[PDB]
RNA sequence: UGCCUGGUGUCUUGGGUGU
């Protein structure tokens, strides 16, 4: 390489935020029963504001 | 307006009761469900209804 | 011939995440 890299140690720490604890998707699943729209949640299989 | 708004509705002698759709029942547990906030208070109108006219024959 | 199941509280509160 052309140009020198700064290179190391480091104490790196791994955070609780992971992708597959987030991503959700939904197509149609449970509604409320007052309003008939999409529950709220990921874990409920809910919809997206 | 003399066909939409007259100034005497504005004081309340028959009360429209909504359908349960607009006050839906909550499951809290598998046994017992709740009643919603509007049938109590429906109810609790009711019983002071029913209390005026005993009361007053 | 022994024949297969979709149905999920609510209200508060707290702690967090990205701007």
């Amino acid at each position: 390489l052309m140009a020198q890299v700064f290179f190391g140690p480091t104490y790196y720490q791994r955070l609780r935020h992971m992708v597959d604890d987030k991503i959700h998707a939904r197509a149609r699943g449970p509604v409320q029963v007052l309003t008939r729209q999409p529950v709220e949640g990921r874990s409920r299989d809910g919809g997206l504001r | 307006n003399e066909d939409y708004a007259r100034p005497e509705w504005m004081i309340i002698t028959v009360l429209p009761v909504p359908p349960p759709q607009v006050r839906p029942s909550i499951a809290m547990d598998e046994t017992t469900q709740g009643q919603d906030d509007l049938t109590h208070k429906l109810s609790d109108i009711l019983k002071a209804n029913i209390n005026v006219q005993k009361l007053e024959m």
